[PDB]
């Protein structure tokens, strides 16, 4: 529906200043939050410009025309968080951005480690089959699925998940295949790849 | 000092009516400078609107509500004065309302206004609860053990399916709590058939395989199933 | 709908009153037809007429001397400022501003039944002006008069901004 024209990621390194935008507040109630994965959003600023308590000078407010700007000056660790944008509008109802997405870079390049599984023996015995493709340790945490039949592409089955940060700081993600015993039998081999930036990472399992 | 404490159902059915209670502690509802409501998050989306409202009023009135157009056919925003409660029903509701419900503190153009209070900001905000909206039923889940290779790179990974399942959440361990280094878990997938399903996986070395065999322990609590299986390859 | 007239002050959030008769007073430059303006300016809770406005004037040939204008329907005046004081010191709330309500069609319907009145006054031939006030003191531009006990002035224009016939 109606929301706050807001870009989709942002990023920078430690030290560096990111300056993010927001579009469709014609007034001046324009607030900005900050949104910790696996927390609640704190406020960070509102009435275009002033700070709320405790919260550093280096977040500030701007607003050109109708766009409103939030600008993280001195970026460190702490500030890699979602950025929403929210504003007043008609009478009293009010809205927010659709939130970009902050990067804290210096986070080291790593490289997925795929283990693929075909069905079991007493899976079978109740007329089904599914695979599961288990990805793991990865960096950044934005990885894309496919699946394959021998060497044509497969369309049908298809449930892939979002990826979760693990406890040594890489992420991971697994997509599940669930198909007849018939289909399975037929084609020898079933092939599954995962795209990490370009690069892919293929395994495969044949009976 | 100021707290916004959320609390309800966390697995509302379909098509029934959502309820959540907020507790305000460090400041009061009956203050004039603020308006108070609430704020959703669906899984992984953008933070939404609810509503709000305030009973201090003017002449012609006796308080004000304010309303998010889309939801504001399902649903009844209440305030507690004294009791220092704020309240949310939401009937009818889809696997659509399924959000981390958010309990809002509202400021902005409030306390001495023109014409109307605008309130804009949420300046202060609560943990919040994740609501779970489902048109499914309690299932036990089918557990099928993941056979690995024979004869990769030293030591070889295998682990336990944990198929078609009613509500989360599920537990796995491998030999009741006796290897901790070199194991993980995986987390779940919500199915098309408004099911769930996951699995688990260890890495063990090759020269252990033949009178020593491995075991997972599955746990589920709604549909009471403690079954364990055997991990054998071919 | 209605007519909201401006006003500066207060003290009482109520009044309500009824309008019974109002000062008139004309300025030099005929050029071909007769224009009037108000000069105090408005009288309340009066004597109302019987039947119609009843109009006289000490000296109706000079231009100099007061009108005086005496209506039979009493016209509604519902007068307001921002009440809410339960916070000290500084007010909370609706802050709008200070205003005097009158009905758009109620004091046209008026002020027509003058216009009547004024023609046959002057042997017809009307084209009734309504004009702001030439000035003098700053009690003759604002309306001063008294309701509630006290004595307060406000602005006008709004309702003498019409010409008929
Ligand atoms: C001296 O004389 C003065 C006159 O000279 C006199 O002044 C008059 O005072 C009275 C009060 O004393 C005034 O009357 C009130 O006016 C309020 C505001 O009115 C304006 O806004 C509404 C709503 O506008 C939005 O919504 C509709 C519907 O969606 C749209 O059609 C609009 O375009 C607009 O939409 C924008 O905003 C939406 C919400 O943010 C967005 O979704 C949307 O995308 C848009 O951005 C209009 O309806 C009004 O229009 C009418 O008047 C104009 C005049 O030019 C006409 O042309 C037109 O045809 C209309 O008739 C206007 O523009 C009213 O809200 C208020 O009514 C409420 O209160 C009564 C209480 O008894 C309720 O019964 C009633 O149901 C209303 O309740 C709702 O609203 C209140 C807040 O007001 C909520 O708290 C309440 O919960 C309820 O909300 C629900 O509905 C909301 C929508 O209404 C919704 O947003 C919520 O989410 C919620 O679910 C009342 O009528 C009057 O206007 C003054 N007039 C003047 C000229 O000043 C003065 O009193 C005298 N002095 C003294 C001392 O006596
Ligand atoms: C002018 O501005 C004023 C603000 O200065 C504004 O006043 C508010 O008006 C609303 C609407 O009426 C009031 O809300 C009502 O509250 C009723 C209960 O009132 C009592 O409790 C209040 C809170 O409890 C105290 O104690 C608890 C203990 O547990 C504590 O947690 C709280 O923090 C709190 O301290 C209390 O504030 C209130 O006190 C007021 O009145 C006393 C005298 O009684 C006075 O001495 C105080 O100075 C103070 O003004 C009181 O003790 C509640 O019942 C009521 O109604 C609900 O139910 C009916 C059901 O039909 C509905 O009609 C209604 O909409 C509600 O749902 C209502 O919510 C608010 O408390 C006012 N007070 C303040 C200070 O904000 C005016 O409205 C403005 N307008 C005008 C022109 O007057």
């Amino acid at each position: 529906q109606s929301a706050l024209t807001q870009p989709p990621s942002a990023s920078g390194s430690p030290g560096q200043s990111i300056t993010i935008s927001c579009t469709g507040t014609s007034n001046n109630f324009v607030s900005w939050y900050q949104q910790h994965a696996g927390k609640a959003p704190k406020l960070v600023i509102y009435d275009v410009n002033k700070r709320p308590s405790g919260v550093p000078d280096r977040f500030s407010g701007s607003k050109s025309g109708n766009t409103a700007s939030l600008t993280v000056s001195g970026l460190q660790t702490d500030d890699e968080a979602v950025y929403y944008c929210g504003s007043l509008v008609g009478n009293w109802d009010v809205i927010f951005g659709g939130g970009t997405k902050l990067t804290v870079l210096g986070q080291p390049k790593a490289a997925p480690s795929v283990t693929l599984f075909p069905p079991s023996s007493e899976e079978l015995q109740a007329n089904k089959a599914t695979l599961v493709c288990l990805i793991s340790d990865f960096y950044p945490g934005a990885v894309t699925v496919a699946w394959k039949a021998d060497s044509s592409p497969v369309k049908a089955g298809v449930e892939t998940t979002t990826p979760s940060k693990q406890s040594n700081n890489k992420y991971a993600a697994s997509s599940y295949l669930s198909l007849t015993p018939e289909q399975w039998k037929s084609h020898r081999s079933y092939s599954c790849q995962v795209t990490h930036e370009g690069s892919t990472v293929e395994k495969t399992v044949a009976p | 000092q100021p707290q916004l404490q959320e609390s309800g159902p966390t697995l509302v059915e379909a098509s029934e009516t959502l309820s959540l209670t907020c507790a305000v502690s460090g400041d009061s509802t009956a203050a004039c400078n603020s308006f108070w409501g609430w704020v959703r998050q669906p899984p992984g989306k953008g933070l939404e609107w609810v509503g709000s409202l305030s009973h201090c009023a003017s002449y012609w009135n006796r308080g004000w509500t304010y309303h998010n157009p889309s939801l504001k056919s399902r649903l009844t925003l209440a305030l507690d004065t004294p009791k220092n409660l704020v309240f949310l029903k939401l009937n009818s509701v889809t696997a659509a309302d399924t959000a981390t419900y958010y309990c809002a503190r509202f400021g902005g153009e409030v306390l001495r206004y023109t014409d109307w209070p605008k309130p804009a900001w949420v300046d202060l905000w609560g943990r919040g609860t994740l609501v779970t909206v489902s048109s499914a039923s309690t299932k036990g889940p089918s557990v099928f053990p993941l056979a690995p290779s024979s004869k990769s790179g030293g030591t070889a990974a295998l682990g336990c399916l944990v198929k078609d399942y009613f509500p989360e959440p599920v537990t796995v361990s491998w030999n009741s709590g006796a290897l901790t280094s070199g194991v993980h878990t995986f987390p779940a997938v919500l199915q098309s058939s408004g099911l769930y399903s996951l699995s688990s996986v260890v890495t063990v070395p090759s020269s252990s395989l033949g009178t020593q065999t491995y075991i997972c322990n599955v746990n589920h609590k709604p549909s009471n199933t403690k079954v364990d299986k055997r991990v054998e390859p071919k | 709908d209605t007519i909201t007239l401006p006003c500066r002050p207060a003290p009482p959030p109520h009044c309500s009153s009824n309008i019974t008769g109002l000062i008139l007073t004309r300025d030099g430059g005929n050029s071909n037809n007769e224009s009037e303006i108000f000069r105090t300016q408005l009288l309340l809770n009066g004597s109302l007429a019987e039947e119609e406005v009843v109009i006289r004037s000490v000296n109706f040939t000079d231009n100099a001397k007061s009108i005086c204008v005496q209506l039979n329907t009493s016209v509604e005046i519902n007068c307001t400022r921002p009440n809410n004081n339960t916070r000290p010191g500084e007010i909370i709330g609706d802050i709008r501003q200070a205003h005097c309500n009158i009905s758009r069609a109620k004091w046209n319907n008026t002020l027509k039944q003058i216009a009547s009145k004024l023609r046959e006054q002057f042997g017809n031939n009307k084209t009734i002006i309504f004009k702001q006030s030439s000035g003098g003191d700053p009690e003759i531009v604002t309306h001063s008069f008294n309701c509630g006990g006290e004595f307060f002035y406000c602005d006008s224009t709004q309702l003498f901004n019409s010409t008929w016939f």
